[PDB]
This record gives structure tokens, C-alpha cells and sequence, in this order.
């Protein structure tokens, strides 16, 4: 503290007296990151684990709102396999919630899961369901026999 | 005196972010002039409380046995039985007179307990020592001849003094009982005590309300300027907030220097009547109160001295 | 513990204590006149906790000159010294590095709230309460008066700028 | 502050001042202000009493049944005879008709000590 | 005493337009202490009477 008074006052000969020099602070060693519980859960059982759905032309839209979506437990535990995603990381997907989400229930073949992609042509791509180039989401496909 | 508040350069300007403290160095240092002015303020309230509250360096003691000839001096003298040392009037002066961002209140070097024992010895000098306690080494003059020095300055023959002495005994101590009944009911006479503290309270309240003000930018919070958008285009947004805060601080420091100047000019006149009509007889008209002057009794109060003036009407 | 806040709508710092205040189930964070967030609603289990920040401020170094002594004292003003890491607790704060003297002499360096600092004599700095000077008692007697038989006069100087 | 310093030029230097703790502590004698760069330096001689002695006093002197009152000073005694001196120095003298003036009676004042009054006319008559 | 004047928040800043009155609240309360300081002079000009 003798040269704490000397360096802040900017003189090499210090006058005898009381002086205020700097401020003290404490650094936090832990940041508490807290998320809510299940609360109002979104109806993800009807779009995934349900019995029978529509066709590839006959597909229905479902706009899911006013709940809390759980993305990360389908990727982390993973009974479902394939995802290849462009423009938004699944972790980032978790990161930027979108005012809306759409889910379309259909079923295709195993050579046709390559054809669902932005910026391609094909059977399901040209004549049935086309993804635009600015589309912000990606394809999850799995085998259920 | 006044309530001393000192703002800080780090916690008040910055919202606890590491990009705020790195951008304080491109202004140079504007808060080092704020530190040496406010410590230059804080040596001035360490200045004027020394000579006004302590005129002399010695302490005189009242005698424990009191027969004054029909004069009650005990209501302005402090009570030894109460563990805080205060008198009867000064208990009524205390109770009727009534942050986390880096705004702190610096205490002075004198608490409110020991101001009343500065004035206990100075009222002991007006009773036991007369006019000679601030004159150098005091003399023992009792109270019947302490008045005879003061009535000879206004030219009064003492034949009215000794005869009417029992008749002026009843009207003297009831006059302090008039102002004891006045301060127990009407709180409007303490408005010259409390005018300094509420203006300093709203000076703190005008440090509150600009932290929700956007200063022409998008938001007042420093966290969502850097995080949400591009720090190329947040560099225009950040540097006029601190400029918008320091233009509120430079009109804050100039209004607290004139409140330091208004307690500089008033303590010139508060030490003038402490010099004139406390330590001796003041021969002038309408300074120490309206009339021909007799006695002046200081009392202890927060942020001021309450005077009791005995005048001839 | 003084922590860092990560919430949905709330960032900042503070120490979480209990709160007896009546709360709404809908709400988010409570405010301060002091323009501070003093409460938050926990979404998982419905309760509020009182948010106060911990102790901050400036330091005050009690030191003499370079030709006398290198001994210093560390003062935390308004801050209790229990939660911070010669220890004496005063009204202005806890002073570390000085010893308490029950006797009261004259001093020079002010500290605050009724204590004073001086350098006295194996030599170290001390901290004590500021004396009012010497004391003498004047008795009350109606039949006596004190008049001086001798006077010693001197020169009292005062210097003011223009 | 130079309004305060020129008031010490106007009062303490150019004339007389009855006020105290302005020109210095106690009664002021002679002022000698001096020249300095960016300031003025005052030299003030002040009157401080030092060594004191207690006495024995009375407010009035009873003679024929009418009280006599002092004008200058107060009454003192060493325990034997009553003298008249001022407050700043002890100068004993016997009482005369010049020092005392008759007002009132002796019964209306508390603590009056009677003594005879020596007039200059009674040694002038027989001698 | 001296010559007493007063400066308001609206007419001195703005040329009577819509957007200038919108931007009076964007820098906050900074014209509200212009009124209480100048009327605080008007207390002290009444105090010197």
C-alpha cells in the first residue's frame, strides 16, 4: 500500500496524509445457469410415436406454439440415427428458438432420403416436396421396420 | 455540513463487462479529475467542522451541585444518566430529521454522539467561564457578574438587574419552554435544517433515473449492445452512452461544488456569530437576532447548528 | 457466494438470500428504487429469493512520508472484514494493520467516524479515538471572582490569499 | 476570502474594532499586514491574560441605608478592606464619592456587604 | 436582485415538429431539472426580498 499511494498520485515524494487510490472487487468463480422444468410440454408424441400418418402428397402441417420444446434429448440419447445439417448446428438449433415450427409426416424410400436436400432435383424433390435454398432446417431419417 | 457522496469510475460507468473497462482508456482519464475534485470537496468538510465546532482546545466541566438563584440551565445541558450524551432539546432535533451501483455515503470524522460534547464544554464556558474561555485562559466569574459585563456594553445601569432578578427568573426559563413546545408540535421551524439533505437526496435520485434512459441509443443495458449485434456497429452505440453519462456527471459535479460553496459562505457567517455573540458581546444590530443582544446558545443537530438567541425586546 | 447471473431475461451479479416478500406466479424479476434487480422468480419451483450484491468500495491507505516510516494500514470503508479473506471493527470500517490504544493523545491523520491516526513510538502506527484536549474544572461560587495580576501577550498570525 | 482579507485591512488596520476572534484571539492591539506573492500575510498582536488570582467580592456597599453601585470595574477584597479594580488587572484603591453613586436602598439587593464611605470633603473641612 | 428568465423544455429545443417531441423522452429526464433549478433561483430571488 505504500507504493499504491505513490503510483496513483503520480509523484515520487508523497505527502503525509490520507488518500483514496483504487477500488476493490471480488471475482465470481461460478455462474449459475438455470433452466425451467417440463412445464407445458409440446405435443411431440403425436408427430413421432403415433400409429399411422398421411402420405407424401397428403401431408399435414402442424404449427406447435405456446410450450417449451425439447430438442436435445433426441440427439443425446439417440435411438434415431442420421442427421446432416447445414447453416445451423443442433446445439445452435437449441440456441435460436423460432417463433414457429412445422412438422410434416410422410414416408419415403432409402434412395429418396438423399434426394431431400436444398438445391437438388429428383423424384420426390421435383414432383412432390421441394426444399428451398434458404431453408433453415435439416432432415432426420430413421428405420422403423 | 452536508452528506458526502462519492461516485466511482469503475462500477458506476460499467455494467460489469470486460469491454467497458478497456474502452475507458481511449478517453484518457476523465475520472482522475473527478477523484481529485471530490477529495478536494472532502477536505473542505474536514476543514470547516474543525474551527466551528471546536473554538478552543480545552474542555470545561459544569459543577455537579446546582443552585443558580432561580435559573434552570439543566434543559440545555446534557444528561450523564443516558449512555448517549445529549440534552433535552437535542433529542427532539434528532428524531424529526430523517446505492448498490457504486453510490456510497462517506462518513465524516465526527459522529453524532460527540458533537453534543463539543457543545457541552462551550455552554459550560458561557455559564462558568463567561466571556474569557475563548479569550485565552478563563477566569471564574459567576453568573450575576457575567451579565454585568454584557449590560455595560449596551449601557444599562445595574439597579434594574438585582431588584427584578426574581421577576426575570420566571420569564427566562419559560422562553426555552416555549421553543420546547414549539419544536414538539410544529415541524416547519426545522425546514432550514432539512433543506440541505432532501436536495442531496434528490441529487441521488437524479443519479437513479438515467440508467433506464437510452441516451439516444437502442438500449441502456451494456450487455445486449455487444452480444446481440455487430461490434463494428456497436462501437457507435457504446461510446456515446459513456459520453451521455459523463455529460450527466459534469453537471452533477458543478451542482455539488455550488452546494459546497453555499456551505462555504454560510459557514463564514456561522463562524462569524460564533466569534461575535458567542465568545463575547456583539454590538451590532440584526445579525445574532433582532434586538439588543444578551446570550447565544448553540445546540447540536445533524448538518447544522441550532442556535438559541436571547434578545432584548 | 457472489455469483454471475445467467437467466432467460436477467443478467448481473449478486448474492442469493431468502425473501419474505409476496410474489406473483406470472412475474420474472423484481426491481429497485435504487434501480437494481432485487428478486427473481424461479420457474421450476415457485419461490422468490432476495438478490443483494456483496461488498464493494474504495481503499484508504494510512501512511507517513518516505523519510519517516514505511508502515501502512489497509482500510475497507463500510465493509465488514469477516467476509473479506490487528483486526479492529469501527463504525467507518474494519482497519487492518493498526493497534488500538485506549489512551487518547493529539493526532494528525484523519480516518473517520471518530477515530484518528498518528505515528507514535519498536515503532509502529497506532489507531485511537481523537482527544478533545486537556480538561480543567471551573467551580461555582457567588462570593468569589478571579482577576489576573499579570499578562503575557504574543503575536497570533493568519494568512489569507487574494 | 479577499473580501474577508480586505475587511481585516479596513477594521484591524485603519481603525478600531470591538469584535473578537476576527483580528485574532482576544483583544487586538496593533496590526502589521505584509506583502506576499498571491496572498497577504497579517501580523496581529493579541491580548491574552495568563496568571490569575481569586478574590472576595460583593455586589454593592451599604452606608446610611442606601446602596452604592459601581460604574467602572468590580468590587474586590483581600479579606480585610474593600477595593475597586477593573477586570484585566488588580489596582487597589479606597472608595470615594467619585467611584460610587447612590441608587436604591440596601434591602432590595441580595448579598450586600456594608462599609463606610470616605469622602474627600471631611478631611478638607477640619484641615 | 437580477433579471429573471425561464427556458422551457419544448419550444427552445424544437421547431414544433412531430419527431423532435418523440426524441425528448429518448434522452430522458434531462429537461426536468432545468425547471426546478430555475424555480429554485426563484425561491432564492424571493428569499432576498
Amino acid at each position: 500500500p505504500l507504493s499504491e499511494t505513490k503510483c496513483t498520485l503520480k509523484s515520487f515524494t508523497v505527502e503525509k496524509g490520507i488518500y483514496q487510490t483504487s477500488n476493490f472487487r471480488v471475482q465470481p468463480t461460478e455462474s449459475i445457469v438455470r433452466f425451467p422444468n417440463i412445464t407445458n410440454l409440446c405435443p411431440f408424441d403425436e408427430v413421432f410415436n403415433a400409429t399411422r400418418f398421411a402420405s407424401v402428397y397428403a401431408w399435414n402441417r402442424k404449427r406447435i406454439s405456446n410450450c417449451v420444446a425439447d430438442y436435445s434429448v433426441l440427439y443425446n440419447l439417440a435411438p434415431f440415427f442420421t442427421f446432416k445439417c447445414y447453416g445451423v448446428s443442433p446445439t445452435k438449433l437449441n440456441d435460436l428458438c423460432f417463433t414457429n415450427v412445422y412438422a410434416d409426416s410422410f414416408v419415403i424410400r432409402g434412395d429418396e432420403v438423399r434426394q431431400i436436400a436444398p438445391g437438388q432435383t429428383g423424384n420426390i424433390a421435383d414432383y412432390n416436396y421441394k426444399l428451398p435454398d434458404d431453408f433453415t432446417g435439416c432432415v432426420i431419417a430413421w428405420n422403423s421396420n | 455540513s452536508m452528506t458526502k457522496t462519492s461516485v466511482d469510475c469503475t462500477m458506476y460507468i460499467c455494467g460489469d463487462s470486460t469491454e467497458c473497462s478497456n474502452l475507458l482508456l481511449q478517453y484518457g482519464s476523465f475520472c482522475t479529475q473527478l477523484k481529485r475534485a471530490l477529495t478536494g470537496i472532502a477536505v473542505e468538510q474536514d476543514k470547516n467542522t474543525q474551527e466551528v465546532f471546536a473554538q478552543v482546545k480545552q474542555i470545561y466541566k459544569t459543577p455537579p451541585i446546582k443552585y443558580f438563584g432561580g435559573f434552570n440551565f439543566s434543559q440545555i445541558l446534557p444528561d450523564p444518566s443516558k449512555p448517549s450524551k445529549r440534552s433535552f432539546i437535542e433529542d427532539l432535533l434528532f428524531n424529526k430529521v430523517t446505492k448498490f451501483k457504486g453510490l456510497t455515503v462517506l462518513p465524516p470524522l465526527l459522529t453524532d454522539e460527540m458533537i453534543a460534547q463539543y457543545t457541552s464544554a462551550l455552554l459550560a464556558g458561557t455559564i462558568t467561564s463567561g466571556w474569557t474561555f475563548g479569550a485565552g485562559a478563563a477566569l471564574q466569574i459567576p453568573f450575576a457578574m457575567q451579565m454585568a459585563y454584557r449590560f455595560n456594553g449596551i449601557g444599562v445601569t445595574q439597579n434594574v438587574l438585582y431588584e427584578n432578578q426574581k421577576l426575570i427568573a420566571n420569564q427566562f426559563n419559560s422562553a426555552i419552554g416555549k421553543i420546547q413546545d414549539s419544536l414538539s408540535s410544529t415541524a416547519s421551524a426545522l425546514g432550514k435544517l432539512q433543506d440541505v439533505v432532501n436536495h442531496n437526496a434528490q441529487a441521488l435520485n437524479t443519479l437513479v433515473k438515467q440508467l433506464s434512459s437510452k441516451f439516444g441509443a437502442i438500449s441502456s443495458v451494456l450487455n445486449d449492445i455487444f452480444s446481440r449485434l455487430d461490434p463494428p456497429e456497436a462501437e457507435v452505440q457504446i461510446d456515446r452512452l459513456i459520453t451521455g453519462r459523463l455529460q450527466s456527471l459534469q453537471t452533477y459535479v458543478t451542482q455539488q461544488l455550488i452546494r459546497a460553496a453555499e456551505i462555504r459562505a454560510s459557514a463564514n457567517l456561522a463562524a462569524t456569530k460564533m466569534s461575535e455573540c458567542v465568545l463575547g458581546q456583539s454590538k451590532r444590530v440584526d445579525f445574532c437576532g433582532k434586538g439588543y443582544h444578551l446570550m447565544s446558545f448553540p445546540q447540536s443537530a445533524p448538518h447544522g447548528v441550532v442556535f438559541l438567541h436571547v434578545t432584548y425586546v | 457466494k457472489c455469483v454471475n447471473f445467467n437467466f432467460n431475461g436477467l443478467k448481473g451479479t449478486g448474492v442469493l438470500t431468502e425473501s419474505n416478500k409476496k410474489f406473483l406466479p406470472f412475474q420474472q424479476f423484481g426491481r429497485d428504487i435504487a434501480d437494481t434487480t432485487d428478486a427473481v422468480r424461479d420457474p421450476q419451483t415457485l419461490e422468490i429469493l432476495d438478490i443483494t450484491p456483496c461488498s464493494f468500495g474504495g481503499v484508504s491507505v494510512i501512511t507517513p512520508g518516505t523519510n519517516t516510516s514505511n508502515q501502512v494500514a489497509v482500510l475497507y470503508q463500510g465493509v465488514n472484514c469477516t467476509e473479506v479473506p490487528n483486526v479492529f471493527q469501527t463504525r467507518a470500517g474494519c482497519l487492518i494493520g493498526a493497534e488500538y490504544v485506549n489512551n487518547s493523545y493529539e493526532c494528525d491523520i484523519p480516518i473517520g467516524a471518530g477515530i484518528c491516526a498518528s505515528y507514535q513510538t519498536s515503532q509502529s502506527i497506532i489507531a485511537y479515538t481523537m482527544s478533545l484536549g486537556a480538561e480543567n474544572s471551573v467551580a461555582y461560587s457567588n462570593n468569589s471572582i478571579a482577576i489576573p495580576t499579570n499578562f503575557t501577550i504574543s503575536v497570533t498570525t493568519e494568512i489569507l490569499p487574494v | 476570502s479577499a473580501n474577508l482579507a480586505a475587511t481585516k485591512m479596513s477594521e484591524c488596520v485603519l481603525g478600531q474594532s470591538k469584535r473578537v476572534d476576527f483580528c485574532g484571539k482576544g483583544y487586538h492591539l496593533m496590526s502589521f499586514p505584509q506583502s506576499a506573492p498571491h496572498g497577504v500575510v497579517f501580523l496581529h498582536v493579541t491580548y491574552v491574560p495568563a496568571q490569575e488570582k481569586n478574590f472576595t467580592t460583593a455586589p454593592a456597599i451599604c452606608h446610611d441605608g442606601k446602596a452604592h453601585f459601581p460604574r467602572e470595574g468590580v468590587f474586590v477584597s483581600n479579606g480585610t478592606h474593600w477595593f475597586v479594580t477593573q477586570r484585566n488587572f488588580y489596582e487597589p484603591q479606597i472608595i470615594t464619592t467619585d467611584n460610587t453613586f447612590v441608587s436604591g436602598n440596601c434591602d432590595v439587593v441580595i448579598g450586600i456587604v456594608n462599609n463606610t464611605v470616605y469622602d474627600p470633603l471631611q478631611p478638607e473641612l477640619d484641615s
